[PDB]
RNA sequence: CCGGGCACUCUAACGGGACUGCCCGCGAAAGCGGGAGGAAGGAGGGGACGACGUCUGGUCAGCAUGGCCCUUACGGCCUGGGCGACACACGUGCUACAAUGCCCACUACAAAGCGAUGCCACCCGGCAACGGGGAGCUAAUCGCAAAAAGGUGGGCCCAGUUCGGAUUGGGGUCUGCAACCCGACCCCAUGAAGCCGGAAUCGCUAGUAAUCGCGGAUCAGCCAUGCCGCGGUGAAUACG
RNA sequence: CAAGGAGGUAAAAAUGAAAU
């Protein structure tokens, strides 16, 4: 019933921090749908390489925003207990909602 | 010439970020401006420390700020000032958790920003630049470096004629990705103008 | 007499007296050459030693060029007692 | 007109259409990205610095 | 092309209406084409600014959607060598 | 009714090919292998690996397709049909190689590169 | 400087025929990369061949190409600011290419209204040895004929 | 059939033949024959005289067309004669009315090039 | 007629819709 | 669409996968040719990556900065004008001169991206632009979008013509304090030049050229036919 | 199988550029 979403710019921190919550939910009495890899939202932009006025030949950058989903079954305060405030991100945004 | 910033050229693999936080739109713009104003405010009254980095991390009103310094001499024991209101003056336009840490950069002769900054000081001391370059390189090479390279360009020793002094010992492969190459830069302000100091420090990888 | 300007700085200096188009130390220099190019009834008069006068070559044929200072040239076309296309150009 | 001109860019009153974007790091009025609030010049500088969270070189 | 607005300058009209009761003098300026021809005060002259000076334009019916400054060219041209 | 693998891809096109051992030479997806591919000459070339083998309608085709346009889909179907008959007939390998019906064909649309007008077409100039 | 001799490109055989030639012809018909319209026109014209003559288009088209084949062509070469025109032999690859190219071009040169009827007729005319392409072929061989003088320059 | 001021178009579809009148174009064309109730794909070759009469009576009336509306259009430009606006001066000088680019182009009103050279 | 504002083709090219190109169904 | 299942497809995270390693021939070696080996090969196809230096190259109008100069002003505010001027000349382009074509109707098949101070389903008015409503969507959920070339049907029949769309009159809509100078669309009517281009001149060697539409940045709006990306169909030729 | 010596030698294609 409990749905958690984890967005992030770094994939290595995401693929690891959203895997901790798979271990911290499985070893507390619940069935956990593993790291669901939602598609990425790549936000590119292309900037002229020079401060002057050399239109041809520039250089572009991208801001990949990754999405990862995980669902746990029963909202028992046994699994809730651990995933309550035992948070270890580096700024990774987490969404917790039940529906 | 034309060569890409050896830091940006890595970023992903080798050399991580310097401001590590995540946000969507309507927030990124505000938090980046604040973030940059922290870097701007710190650099001023903390230059005497000579800061190699200014790492920043966030987590909803958490704002962690790690200041790497060769010699953290300007911290002086708890209530001995140089930290108290100093790490608290940040929250005069922030008001968030101003968690300011201090790191001890062990060898300053292996920190590119510090190397270039030491050189740029010497330019303003009216030192002989070519000899200053040579020494700084060997100094870096003396402290165990796998390769080094310092570059001062323009208006050397005053004198109407922009020059470019060049020195580099050992190995500095900029094209390679598994490089671990530290890059630093510094503005030397002189009574006759402005000149830039590049500093490249290289260690192994694989 | 001068009749046309290709340089906006020179043009303002001679017309309105606006010196914010030229170098500040070259205001008196640029003035006394323009006036001499103005009172000139023939190119022969623009022949004083300090100007280093001389017609250009190649695609710049028909053009003249007195020297203001350094590598800076006042280039123009002199025809029928008048100068045209007055330009303050670096000789490159 | 540059100092009094980066004033108006933040002042923003009097008719809603007279308000415009403006790089914060610089004072550039052109090529100002809404996402960063920066000009294309500054954005490139900081992206190479590493001071742009997540922002990375694009190769494909 | 407006439809539910169809506007004239309030300040142009203020000056134009309070000088319209039982008659007036043609001495009346402006600084905005922005307005519109305005019926009533047709037998009037509106010195419109063209960027340089105030051109006395005259109203004699015939004009409507043409605000003002169309009766106040801003450029000169006049000829191209010929 | 039945199943036989199916993974044919060509230039951003995905086709899952099944075939069910029955004399009814049939179709899939929208309408007929015709109908859905009518007016298209090269559409019927996807069934060439069946001609390469001894299949004059021995299977009931079932290919769900997606992505790309018709031609790529048709190409992908060819790769899927072949991928089926090579799967449940491992000895039918000695015809998918000489005839070359088994290749993903990495030939895909090349990226728009800056400066150039499109892929490789240079923007054209005059010196003067 | 052509270090590689540029290997000969190979095509896909068509539908119903299996030609290693017809598809090459359909390609020349093709404009803007629309093989659908291109192939249709040819097969359309194939249906048109059946009407005006009781012959199978696979031979009518085949023989037409054979009749619009340049035995030898003129080649401009060396010494004198490239002043000479040595009449050279034509490679089977080039006879191939010229035949199909001249066919389609002469076909669209015809005053007819539909592309199919132009193709069909130009093929029938060429199969006989009458087509405007056959003119082009015979013309190119005239040029090659008149240059036998310094043909011994060869190469 | 001498419909308005013209008669020319014979064997060529009435929805098309109608177009050959200054005032008809394409929209008023099918609009006129659906309102008159006549088959658009007809021969135009003098078909049922009745359909032709009804068509003529409706078309030639209703809206202004041919030489009459050419006169009105020319008179609408004559509006900006007097002491007219800016748009009138553009009709005076012979230059484009809608304020476009005249540095190059604008040949459809200026006319073919004259070339000054200097 | 990619530039004629009275075609489904010109309306495509221009982007906008209208009478000569309705917003589907 | 549900029950349920997730093997297929897809999503994105680490991996495996050729190193001419194996066969024949050549060679002193490097290597080269050829052949089963497989999805793939003798740098697989594309990216990012640009040596010492050169051009007194470019950039004081992104920014920093030495020197010179201006300070009731070369600074500051405002309304208006101008950057959009046009006898002409050149560059890069867009749309065409048509029938492998145009118009109308029906009917398919993409990718890469953007959106809750917005994208706006579905209804209602309206020829339409658009306006009234109003559901869903913090978005592999809802929406932008039906991709277009294609196919099927039907109509023009080669004539400046159902080609071509400029220019101009009129009537409207939307943003905006306001669109005269100078905004984009919508509708009516006009329908020009052009029937394929002189001397010259450009691009591209395989998903390539050509051709077709789609997205995004900037952005109230837009003069975008531009630029940066996406996929659809898909040639020709290389003797030398 | 490894060249020493003898001989027929390209055309149409001119100029310089603006302080050391
Ligand atoms: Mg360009
Ligand atoms: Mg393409
Ligand atoms: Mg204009
Ligand atoms: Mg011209
Ligand atoms: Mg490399
Ligand atoms: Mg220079
Ligand atoms: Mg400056
Ligand atoms: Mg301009
Ligand atoms: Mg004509
Ligand atoms: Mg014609
Ligand atoms: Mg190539
Ligand atoms: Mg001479
Ligand atoms: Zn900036």
């Amino acid at each position: 019933k409990i749905r958690i979403k984890l967005r992030g710019f770094d994939h290595k921190t995401l693929d690891a921090s959203a895997q901790k919550i798979v271990e911290a939910a499985r070893r507390s009495g619940a069935q956990v749908s593993g790291p669901i890899p939602l598609p990425t939202r790549v936000r590119r932009f292309t900037v002229i390489r020079g401060p002057f006025k050399h239109k041809d030949s520039r250089e572009h950058f991208e801001l990949r925003t990754h999405n990862r989903l995980v669902d746990i079954i029963n909202p028992n305060r046994k699994t809730i207990e651990q995933l309550m405030t035992l948070d270890l991100p580096t700024g990774v945004e987490i969404e917790i909602k039940t529906v | 010439g034309n060569k890409i910033h050896p830091i940006g050229f890595r970023l992903g693999i080798t050399r991580d970020w310097e401001s590590r936080w995540y946000a969507g739109k309507k927030q990124y713009r505000h938090l980046l401006l604040e973030d940059q104003r922290i870097r701007g405010l710190l650099e001023k009254e903390l230059y005497s420390a000579g800061l190699a980095r200014v790492d920043i991390e966030r987590a909803a009103d958490n704002v962690a700020v790690t200041v790497h310094v060769a010699k953290p001499g300007v911290v002086i024991g708890r209530g001995g000032e140089r930290i108290r209101v100093l790490r608290e003056e940040l929250a005069k336009l922030t008001g968030k958790n101003v968690a300011l840490n201090v790191q001890e950069v062990q060898n300053p002769n292996l920190s590119a920003p510090l190397v270039a900054q030491r050189v740029a000081e010497q330019i303003e001391r009216r030192f002989a630049v070519r000899r200053a370059i040579k020494q700084a390189v060997q100094r870096v090479m003396e402290s165990g470096a796998k390769g080094a390279k310092v570059i001062v360009s323009g208006r050397i020793g005053g004198a109407e004629q922009a020059r470019t002094e060049w020195a580099a010992q050992g190995r500095v492969p900029l094209h390679t990705l598994r490089a671990n190459i530290d890059y630093g830069f510094a503005l030397a302000r002189t009574t006759y103008g402005v000149l830039g100091v590049k500093a490249y420090i290289f260690l192994g990888e694989v | 007499g001068i009749k046309s300007f290709k340089h906006k700085g020179l043009k303002l200096l001679f017309e309105k007296g606006v010196t914010s188009g030229v170098p500040a130390q070259d205001v008196d220099r640029i003035n006394d050459r323009l006036q001499a190019i103005d009172t000139a009834t023939e190119i022969g008069e623009l022949n004083r030693q300090i100007y280093k006068l001389h017609p250009l070559k190649g695609d710049r044929e028909g053009y003249w060029s007195i020297t203001v200072r350094a590598n800076w040239r006042i280039t123009f076309q002199f025809i029928n007692g008048d100068a045209y296309i007055l330009n303050y150009e670096d000789y490159h | 007109a540059r100092k009094a001109l980066i004033e108006k860019a933040k002042r923003t009153p009097k008719f809603k259409v007279r308000a415009y974007t403006r790089c914060v790091r610089c004072g550039r009025a052109r090529s100002v990205y809404r996402f960063f609030g920066l000009c294309r010049i500054c954005l490139r500088e900081l992206a190479h610095k590493g001071q742009l969270p997540g922002v990375r070189k694009a190769s494909w | 092309s407006l439809k539910k607005g169809v506007f004239v300058d309030d300040h142009l009209l203020e000056k134009v209406l309070e000088l319209n009761a039982k008659g007036e003098k043609r001495l009346i300026k402006t600084w905005s084409r922005r307005s519109t021809i305005v019926p009533e005060m047709v037998g009037h002259t509106i010195a419109v600014y063209n960027g340089k000076q105030h051109v006395p334009v005259y109203i004699t019916e015939n004009m409507v959607g043409h605000k003002l400054g169309e009766f106040a060219p801003t450029r000169t041209y006049r000829g191209h060598g010929k | 009714m039945e199943q036989y693998y199916g993974t044919g891809r060509r230039k951003e096109a995905v086709a899952r090919v099944f075939l069910r051992p029955g004399n009814g030479k049939v179709t899939v997806n929208g309408q007929d292998f015709n109908e859905y591919f009518q007016g298209l000459v090269r559409a019927v070339a996807a069934l060439e690996p069946l001609r390469a083998v001894d299949a004059l309608g021995h299977f009931d085709a079932y290919i769900t397709v997606r992505g790309g346009g018709k031609s790529g889909q048709i190409d992908a179907i060819k790769l899927g049909i072949a991928r089926a008959l090579v799967q449940y007939n491992p000895d039918y390998r000695a015809k998918l190689k000489p005839l070359g019906f088994l290749t993903r064909d990495a030939r895909v649309v090349e990226r728009k590169k800056y400066g150039k007008h499109k892929a490789r077409r240079a923007p054209q100039y005059s010196k003067r | 400087a052509r270090r590689r001799r540029a290997e000969v490109r190979q095509l896909q055989p068509d539908l119903v025929y299996g030609d290693v030639l017809v598809t090459a012809f359909i390609n020349k018909i093709m404009r803007d990369g629309k093989k659908n319209l291109a192939a249709r026109i040819f097969y359309d014209a194939c249906k048109i061949i059946q009407e005006k003559t009781g012959q199978e288009p696979l031979k009518v088209f085949k023989q037409a190409v054979e009749n619009v084949k340049p035995r030898m062509e003129v080649r401009s070469r060396r010494v004198g600011g490239a002043n000479y025109q040595v009449p050279m032999e034509v490679s089977p690859r080039r006879q191939q290419s010229l035949a199909l190219r001249w066919l389609v071009q002469a076909a669209n040169q015809r005053p007819e209204r539909r592309a199919a009827v132009r193709i069909a007729h130009e093929l029938m005319d060429a199969a006989e040895g009458k087509g405007g392409a056959v003119k082009k072929k015979e013309d190119v061989e005239r040029m090659a004929e008149a240059n036998r003088a310094y043909a011994h320059y060869r190469w | 059939a001498r419909i308005a001021g013209v008669e020319i178009p014979r064997n060529k579809r009435v929805d098309v033949a109608l177009t050959y009148i200054y005032g008809i174009g394409k929209a008023r064309a099918k609009e006129a024959l659906e309102k008159t109730g006549i088959n658009p794909a007809t021969r135009v070759k003098d078909l049922t005289e009745a359909e032709v009469v009804r068509l003529r009576e409706y078309v030639e009336n209703t809206w202004k067309l041919e030489g009459e509306l050419r006169a009105e259009v020319a008179a609408n430009i004559k509006r900006l004669m007097d002491i007219g606006c800016y748009r009138g001066l553009r009709h005076r000088r012979g230059l484009p009315v809608r304020g476009q680019r005249t540095r190059t182009n604008a040949r459809t009103r200026k006319g073919p090039r004259k070339t000054v050279a200097g | 007629g990619k530039g004629d504002r009275r075609t489904r083709r010109g309306k495509i090219w221009r982007g906008t819709y209208g009478k000569y190109r309705p917003r589907k169904k």
